[PDB]
């Protein structure tokens, strides 16, 4: 019972934590003018968004286990939940499989790419990825297997509700599998043609004498979404189960998804300024 | 009231009208690239515009322009004068150009210290700290020729010529003597000489090597052009 | 009011040595960054050298880089332009210019024309 | 020849200047003790205008503090409604560089010039429907940096070729000229009674012009960069200066010399552009490191700062009214204070 | 003879900006004072307006 309020407690100051933020980079986003049209903030906005749809969904089984209520709708609820749960995730993770295309695109065309990338495109690719993890989720609800883990801290609804392998390993081979695929190639050749610039920039340093964090964050993401696939691909043949051990990743591989979009404003220098030059007027 | 409603909608469907022209045009403009060419009046700067447009619109008023087209990539250049010589207080209109087409004479060794001293003072420009210049050697072949019937003023008016060596290992044109390899590599040394003390990040210098006559030059500006937004946008991301 | 006063020169012989005074006056002298400019008869203007704003980052024209020496002094507002190893071929009217910009190290005062930040210029033949 | 002739021209230099010492009795900064202090003006940010592509480079205001014009370098001329931020007229310029927008006092025409050593006016009445170009006029070998409009009929024009020409809209000749700088003449201003204009330039002086004679009256050399703009005393007797020496100076048609300088030591980027308000106690100049400082015309402290830009403001304009002042910067951007 | 014919018109310009009565200093500061103060409470960038009388609000 006490590790219980304990973790209800921990999972409410992480929900606080992430709408925090939420709100804090949608109004600066809002009220800044220089970031008026950008395809990277775009998808930024896009992404906070979700997370922040995530942040005031997620406090409803925080606040409903403390009136601890039971009755037949508990199954539907469970299963509504957890259809608009295990989507927001997917459709952060495909925003930001969408950032590292844009970027791939900008490196590879410095000037063919202005008339590649137009507003009604992304606007129409970020619809078509809103209707996408929305129509691979209908065989779930179908009654054909269970959807993602997010949220399943229950007894029935834990317990009778089972998963299928089948469906386990094709919303990982058909999504999962792409979205951590596209970035490996597309974060490969901005190396290949950064390292090639910096030596030939060192090169004409050297001869006239007398004059890494995107990277880690955009890796930390893909290596703390490792232990969730895992534990599916572990659980859909029954190897292991230990629901103590895998609750602790899995409620924080959903946290982490708003970890990463704040760092990603924090990393530019424009932003930073931009955030007290708003919260000094505002404050006054 | 009813006027002043009714005149309202017409104003916000005039604004409506007026934001779709605005936008319409807008995205031309950023389909749209130019460049400045700057240079003395002795120096070889009408040979590169004519070239460019004879193989590939054109207006003789002040300001000469030039088009032309490559790879489905727009370029507007710009040959800039029909002033007087001070060109300071007008310099700061040319503050969003993608890059500085600065060419020079190497047939006046006297003739050359102006073009140095403009091309030292463009490089440690406030304005232009952000646009990188790239270096042109025109007039290559008289400067061959000359170099090698005698006149020896290399070492009289530039007293570093009897220290220095070849380091770039090179001999495409040469075929004859390596003394015009010399003769053309101590002038890019020396034109990088300041060039890479200002300069730590923001912009970089790119010496070319072209004669009076030459066909792949719109083709040797636009490989540059294709740096100079990566590498812009290789410090859009944070990522060097 | 911008007034630069050129003192010193003469007829003097080749191979000798040679004092220059630059009095500026009306504005600030440890802000402004100056230069020397010659013209040769038959000849248009070039430049001669350079000194930074402390006396330290200071470039001479090739033509003359060891024999020419110049200093300036921001208690007495004045420069010195000393010149010794002179050459029958270094004839020329000087003009002491001064830099529009300050704190800065780049300085167009080269051209020939009507230009109101420099000397009248002194007459200096060999 | 040459001696006696410079010699006549420096003694007559010390004869004005003994003059200027003997008319001075004392300045200004010891006559203003016992005035009252504005205090700390706190300006906002009402609206905001985006519609500019390029950078804005100098705009003016009407007559009727209702519409206002404005010029960028993308070749567009665009007017502004202050009240309800919407555009009524967008005007495609031939040309891609402008320096220089003037709204005509009337509403009826508007002139552009730039780059291209010609000036274009532009009929605003449009009874066809779109706008046509009127009668564009090109006769200097400079540069045009300023323009301003006398009335319906003459306009006021500043080359980059030390001369000052007054064009007739009608025939589109010269009727006068005004040949007395040595350098590139930045810009000018005009009078509210419209008899005569300083002009100032890069040579570290502004020079009294009259529209009826032709000629000069007075020069005051006092200051020591190259002035960028110049600002009439809404009274029409006096006269400031901005450039970028850090410093503003202020100048008097009947003093003939300076009255007070606004200097400060925590600050070292020059101005851009000044004008009065409509009382002339403070004086709001456009500095180089991305704001607007408003100065006491009689205190020389600073009586408040507005940074609401991130690029250098390019032009800063206040109505006849006084109720608010745009301030273009080269952001592409018109922020209205109040 | 170009530049002759310039410092001819440059001197008799300096000729003519000399010619000029000059008037003493402490009256243009007065003239300004006044002038300051008589048209004080019109100018709306000292006085702050409310919302009912600005159209910008």
């Amino acid at each position: 019972v006490d590790v219980c309020i304990f973790e209800t407690v921990v999972i409410v100051l992480l929900t606080f934590l992430i709408i925090a933020g939420n709100l804090t980079v949608i109004f600066v986003f809002h009220c800044a003018p220089l970031l008026h049209h950008y395809t990277t903030s775009y998808f930024i906005q896009t992404m906070a968004y979700a997370d922040l749809f995530v942040g005031v969904s997620c406090l409803v089984p925080t606040l409903s286990l403390l009136h601890y209520s039971t009755g037949v709708h508990e199954s539907l609820t469970c299963q509504v939940f957890g259809y608009i749960i295990s989507v927001l995730k997917s459709v952060s993770m495909w925003c930001l499989a969408c950032i590292s295309v844009d970027r791939y695109l900008a490196i590879t065309k410095p000037l063919s790419y202005n008339q590649l990338v137009t507003p009604c495109r992304l606007r129409i690719c970020i619809i078509l990825i809103w209707i996408y993890s929305c129509l691979i989720f209908l065989p779930s609800f179908f009654g054909w297997g269970k959807p993602g883990y997010h949220g399943d801290i229950f007894e029935w609804c834990a317990t009778s509700w089972l998963t299928s392998a089948y469906f386990t390993g094709f919303i990982v081979c058909l999504l999962y599998a792409p979205a951590a695929f596209v970035v490996c190639f597309t974060y490969f050749h901005i190396f290949k043609i950064c390292r090639q610039h910096t030596k030939e920039i060192n090169d004409r340093r050297a001869r006239f004498p007398s004059h890494m964090v995107l990277f880690r964050i955009t890796s930390v993401f893909y290596m703390l979404w490792l232990p969730y696939i895992i534990y599916f691909l572990l659980e859909s043949s029954r190897v292991l189960d230990n629901p103590t051990l895998s609750f602790l990743t899995t409620w924080l591989a959903i946290s982490n998804s708003f970890c990463n979009p704040v760092i990603y404003s924090l990393s530019n220098s424009v932003f930073r300024l931009g955030l007290r030059r708003l919260s000094e007027t505002m404050c006054t | 009231t009813e006027d002043q409603r009714n005149e309202e909608k017409a104003q916000r469907e005039a604004n409506k009208k007026i934001e779709k022209q605005l936008q319409k045009d807008k995205q031309v403009y950023r389909a749209t690239h130019r460049l400045l060419l700057l240079g003395a009046d002795n120096s070889g700067k009408s040979t590169i515009v004519k070239q460019m447009r004879i193989l590939h619109s054109g207006g003789t008023s002040g300001i000469f322009e030039t088009k032309f087209q490559v790879d489905k990539v727009n370029f507007h250049m710009f040959d800039v004068g029909g002033q007087r010589d001070e060109r300071r207080k007008w310099i700061q209109c040319f503050n969003d150009v993608t890059a500085i087409i600065f060419v020079v004479d190497s047939s006046d060794y006297n003739r050359l210290q102006e073009a140095l001293n403009l091309f030292k003072s463009i490089w440690n420009n406030r304005w232009l700290r952000t646009i990188s210049v790239i270096l042109f050697l025109n007039k290559q072949d008289l400067l061959a020729e000359k170099v090698l019937a005698g006149k020896s003023k290399i070492e009289d008016y530039f007293p570093e010529f009897a220290r220095y060596t070849t380091p770039e290992d090179a001999t495409p044109e040469p075929g004859e003597d390596p003394r015009v390899t010399r003769a053309k590599y101590f002038i890019r040394d020396e034109f990088l000489r300041i060039s890479t003390a200002s300069g730590d990040g923001r912009h970089y210098c790119y010496p070319h090597f072209t004669c009076a006559v030459d066909t792949e030059n719109a083709r040797r500006i636009f490989n540059d052009c294709r740096d100079i937004i990566q590498r812009m946008h290789l410090r859009q991301y944070e990522l060097l | 009011q911008v007034q630069l006063q050129e003192s010193g020169g003469g007829l003097v012989q080749p191979g000798g040595s040679l004092r220059l005074s630059c009095a500026a006056s009306g504005f600030t002298f440890s802000n402004y960054k100056m230069n020397w400019v010659r013209q040769a008869p038959g000849k248009g203007l070039e430049w001669v050298s350079d000194i930074s704003q402390s006396g330290a980052s200071i470039s001479y024209t090739g033509s003359v880089k060891g024999r020419f020496t110049i200093s300036r002094d921001n208690a007495k507002n004045t420069l010195y332009l000393q010149m010794n190893s002179l050459k029958p071929e270094d004839t020329a009217v000087y003009y002491c210019a001064r830099c529009p910009a300050p704190f800065t190290r780049d300085c167009f005062d080269v051209t020939s024309t009507t230009y109101a930040y420099r000397g009248q210029g002194t007459q200096v033949t060999v | 020849e040459l001696d006696q002739l410079r010699q006549e021209a420096e003694q007559l230099k010390n004869q004005i200047r003994d003059a200027r010492k003997a008319c001075a009795d004392a300045t200004l900064s010891q006559i203003t003790n016992n005035i009252d202090p504005v205090g700390r003006i706190q300006m906002r940010t009402r609206r905001t205008l985006r519609g500019h592509l390029a950078k804005i480079y100098a705009m003016h205001w009407g007559t009727d503090s209702r519409l206002l014009v404005s010029a960028s370098q993308d070749g567009k001329l665009i007017i502004w409604d202050s009240y309800t931020t919407n555009k009524v007229h967008a005007i495609p310029l031939r040309s891609s560089w402008v320096m220089t927008c003037a709204y005509a006092p009337s509403g009826n025409y508007v002139a552009c010039g730039g780059l291209d050593n010609i000036c274009s006016i532009y009929n605003l009445k449009t009874r066809e429907g779109n706008v046509r170009v009127s009668r564009e006029l090109a006769g200097h070998t400079g540069y045009l940096s300023c323009c301003r409009f006398l009335d319906d009929n003459q306009i006021v024009t500043s080359s980059g070729d030390t001369t000052c020409a007054l064009w007739d809209i009608e025939t589109g000749q010269q009727t006068t000229t005004f040949t007395g700088h040595t350098g590139d003449v930045m810009s000018l201003s005009l009078a509210p009674d419209t008899r005569l204009f300083v002009s100032g330039a890069c040579d570290a002086s502004a020079k009294l012009w009259d529209v009826r004679e032709g000629m000069c009256r007075q020069t005051f050399t006092g200051h020591e960069s190259d002035i960028n703009a110049i600002c009439f005393f809404p009274n029409g007797n006096a006269f400031a200066t901005g450039s970028d020496d850090a410093t503003c100076r202020l100048f008097d048609l009947r003093a003939d010399q300076e009255l007070m300088t606004y200097s400060h030591d925590n600050i070292i980027c020059g101005i851009t552009s000044v004008s009065f308000s409509k009382s002339g106690r403070l004086l709001l100049a456009g500095y180089d490191d991305f704001n607007c400082n408003v100065w006491d015309a009689l205190k020389a402290d600073r009586a408040g700062v507005l940074a609401g830009h991130d690029n250098r403001v390019s032009c800063l304009g206040v109505t006849d009214d006084g109720m608010a002042v745009a301030t273009g910067s080269w952001d592409s951007f018109l922020k209205i204070w109040n | 003879t170009a530049s002759i014919a310039q410092a001819r018109k440059l001197v008799e310009q300096l000729k003519m900006e000399a010619n000029i009565d000059r008037i003493k200093v402490s009256k243009a500061a007065a003239d300004l004072m006044a002038y300051c103060e008589a048209h004080a409470k019109e100018d709306p960038l000292l006085t702050p307006v409310p919302a009912s009388e600005n159209p910008f609000r």
